[PDB]
RNA sequence: AUUAGGGUUCGAUUCCGGAGAGGGAGCCUGAGAAAUAGCUACCACUUCUACGGAGGGCAGCAGGCGCGCAAAUUGCCCAAUGUCAAAACAAAACGAUGAGGCAGCGAAAAGAAAUAGAGUUUUUCAAUGGGGGAUAUUUAAACCCAUCCAAUAUCGAGUAACAAUUGGAGGACAAGUCUGGUGCCAGCACCCGCGGUAAUUCCAGCUCCAAAAGCGUAUAUUAA
């Protein structure tokens, strides 16, 4: 996914962008989610960057996966 | 020119159908509540009413004659409408404060013929068709 | 509750109910085989009706399609096992050419009356609800039976019938 | 049509030895040309036991028969055991009330229910 | 004014049904009118053709 | 379900998943419950009482009352399919099971199929079921189905009264310019329209048409 939003303190919000197929119309949407991430201070993305998350054991409310990579710009 | 045609256009298609569905007027009193809470039955077929009087309605022109028909009050909802008697000389079989089962007309609410605003007919009257008592293979009972 | 036996439904009404073409067309059927009601006529439509739209698929697909040669040749085995095509007939578009006519030839009632076993077609329907014709050393009384080829030269009458070595009008008379 | 007697004919198929309950059994199938009705299963019984010689007739079990449509044939199945004593001990209570040799029937029950919910509400040599 | 409700019903002079003898039904009735409409007497065609009269 | 294709619509209901046991909380035992044919309290209803007190929970199976346009027997059995368990079957010596199965009621729906046939000049022949029975068969026991009306030895169609109905006959839409009655009345008519003294449409009689052990009507919904 894509870097969101950092203005957490070790977490962030990255979001993932794809093409949705209706059927009966036999064409396509753009839907978009979100999910929060924790980020351990051994990488320091920003906004736009490209990372790669990796699922863990529930970590807060809302937290479920780690970053393990950034692709700068 | 007169429609979007792009391969990702999918959301402007699908607003645009669910939009110009209401002006459809049979679509919409299938998705529509307003309907039902004035019609009388309440959705059902038939209704069980008490005949409270009997009138004549006069028929609309170019016909002429006295269309004999008869009010009653429904037993589920105490809502009153007026029904008709169809066949000749039926309404002799008919009295004051007896129990009657009603059903529709034929056009879904709409009035039917020459009868100005009637949509409901008679059509067994204490627990026997009307149109059996008609034909004489039954007898009043009481 | 809790039966899971199945069912399901043979024959369709026309949807245009009063054709004038239409209603002389059946009332020739129903003199000429003998039948009881519209409605056998039009289980045959739908049987016909089956087969020719599975027929309409298989030919659309490739000829070498897995598809199209396991079942083009069991449609094609059921035809000729039933006569409802002659040997000759071998590609599958012959049974598109399939008619009401073609399969009533095969039901019982016209085959044994074809034979000689009856004077009549309606005489033909009464001795097979009444005991007495047997296919292959076996009682038959529906009259709708479709015979298969290969047992057309076994119809003859039962072996419990007075026409042929039963009788274990006369029974009552001698009393 | 010739006048004739009434004789019937027996054939057996799909016959199997099974050891762990001193038995033999298969399908027993009879044609009764020219029989006057349904032939009463103990008649087929003792021709059974003359087949495959058995000591005593009694110890042959036929059960289920299905009269073919329009006449003339009969299928069943059937059961030989080693001796009296096995068929008295491996059969259910029902197919030997019919060979004659079963318990009586236990009463009704309603009677039994209807006791056991009283005893529920005692304690002791009342029960 | 509802009191003249059965007029007619009432007035009609009253004629008894007349007896005759059963059709076939079932099959023999469709063989009956089979033998009606063809074979049996080979434009327009009708039916239920009346007699004259005014 | 409907059907060229694309679609529209239904899914309380047999299998899988979730939730509840009048409402609302709380809990003990237990591997497992926030359990209700377990316990505790309050609210709403309600039963017995010697007046001191003590009880209840069918959205389990049958049954009631109400509600409605609307839905069965207070039946038989553990023989089959399974569950529990200190348990194979037998022998003094038969585990429970309204789970489940079997019958009763049942034109929701689905399949097969009678109400005659062949002749001769208006009378002659055969044939068969509906029905009555049976050494018997089926079944846990009955019932239905199937077999038979001598194997020495076994009832029965002529008006075959063992008698087919439901809607129609101006057009859409198959089928009468028939004969009586009524006279803008009574009534018909989904729509267009009939009826005011010669009614192809009302009320009837004849004849005919369509589907047929089925056929009309109302309300939804799919195609059109
Ligand atoms: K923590
Ligand atoms: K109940
Ligand atoms: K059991
Ligand atoms: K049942
Ligand atoms: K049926
Ligand atoms: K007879
Ligand atoms: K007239
Ligand atoms: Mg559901
Ligand atoms: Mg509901
Ligand atoms: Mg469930
Ligand atoms: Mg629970
Ligand atoms: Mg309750
Ligand atoms: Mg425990
Ligand atoms: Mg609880
Ligand atoms: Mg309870
Ligand atoms: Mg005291
Ligand atoms: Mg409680
Ligand atoms: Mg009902
Ligand atoms: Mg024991
Ligand atoms: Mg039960
Ligand atoms: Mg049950
Ligand atoms: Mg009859
Ligand atoms: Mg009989
Ligand atoms: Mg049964
Ligand atoms: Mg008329
Ligand atoms: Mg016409
Ligand atoms: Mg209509
Ligand atoms: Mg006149
Ligand atoms: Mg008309
Ligand atoms: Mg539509």
């Amino acid at each position: 996914g894509v870097v969101h939003s950092t203005k957490m303190h070790r977490t962030i919000i990255i979001r993932r962008n794809y093409l949705h197929f209706i059927k009966k119309y036999q064409r396509y949407q753009k839907r978009h989610k979100s999910l929060a991430v924790h980020c351990s201070p051994a990488f320091d993305p920003k906004q736009g960057d490209e990372v790669v998350i990796g699922q863990c054991r529930p970590l807060s409310k809302t937290i479920r996966y780690n970053v393990l990579e950034v692709v700068s710009k | 020119m007169t429609k979007t045609n792009g391969q990702n256009a999918a959301r402007k298609l699908v607003r645009l159908r669910c939009r110009n569905r209401w002006a459809d007027k049979g679509w919409k009193r299938a998705h529509t509540f307003s309907a039902r809470k004035a019609n009388p039955f309440g959705g059902s077929s038939h209704a069980k009413g008490i005949v409270l009087e009997k009138i004549g309605v006069g028929a609309k022109q170019p016909n002429s004659a006295i269309r004999k028909c008869v009010r009653v009050q429904l037993i589920k909802n105490d809502k009153k409408i007026i029904a008709f008697v169809p066949n000749d000389g039926c309404l002799h079989f008919i009295e004051e404060n007896d129990e009657v089962l009603v059903s529709g007309f034929g056009r879904s609410g709409h009035a039917v013929g020459d009868i100005p605003g009637v949509r409901f007919k008679i059509v067994k009257v204490s627990n026997v068709g009307l149109y059996a008592l008609y034909r004489q293979k039954k007898e009043k009972p009481r | 509750m809790r039966n899971y036996n199945n069912f399901n439904r043979v024959w369709k009404a026309p949807r245009r109910p009063f054709e004038k073409e239409r209603l002389d067309r059946e009332m020739k059927l129903c003199g000429q085989y003998g039948l009881r009601c519209k409605r056998e006529i039009w289980r045959v439509n739908m049987t016909l009706s089956k087969m020719r739209r599975t027929a309409r698929l298989l030919l659309t697909l490739p000829e070498n399609h897995p598809r199209r040669l396991l079942e083009g040749s069991a449609i094609m085995r059921r035809c000729h096992e039933y006569g409802f095509l002659d040997e000759e007939k071998d590609k599958l578009d012959y049974v598109l050419s399939l008619t009401v006519p073609d399969i009533l030839e095969r039901r019982l009632q016209t085959i044994v009356f074809k034979a000689g076993l009856a004077k009549s077609v309606h005489h033909a329907r009464v001795l097979i609800q009444q005991r007495h014709i047997a296919v292959a050393k076996q009682i038959v009384t529906i009259p709708s039976f479709i015979v298969r080829v290969s047992s057309e030269r076994h119809i003859a009458f039962a072996d419990a019938s007075p026409f042929g070595n039963g009788r274990t009008r006369a029974k009552a008379a001698k009393r | 049509f010739q006048k004739k007697k009434a004789e019937v004919c027996i054939r057996t198929s799909q016959f199997k030895v099974n050891k762990l309950l001193n038995r033999k059994q298969f399908i027993v199938e009879v044609n009764h040309p020219h029989w006057c009705g349904t032939v009463p299963t103990q008649l087929i019984r003792k021709k059974l036991a003359t087949l495959y010689k058995v000591p005593d007739a009694s110890q042959v079990s036929l059960f289920g028969f299905k009269t073919k449509f329009g006449g003339g044939k009969t299928t069943g199945f059937g059961l030989i055991y080693d001796d009296l004593a096995s068929l008295k001990r491996f059969e259910p209570n029902y197919r030997k009330t019919r060979m004659g040799f079963g318990k009586a029937r236990l009463p009704a029950r309603k009677s039994v229910k209807e006791r056991r919910n009283r005893n529920k509400k005692l304690r002791g040599k009342a029960k | 004014s509802l009191a003249r409700a059965g007029k007619v019903k009432n007035q009609t002079p009253k004629v008894a049904k007349q007896e005759k003898p059963k059709q076939p039904r079932g099959r023999a009735l469709k063989r009956l009118k089979y033998t009606r409409r063809f074979l049996s007497k080979t434009e327009k065609v009708h039916m239920n053709k009346q007699p004259p009269g005014k």
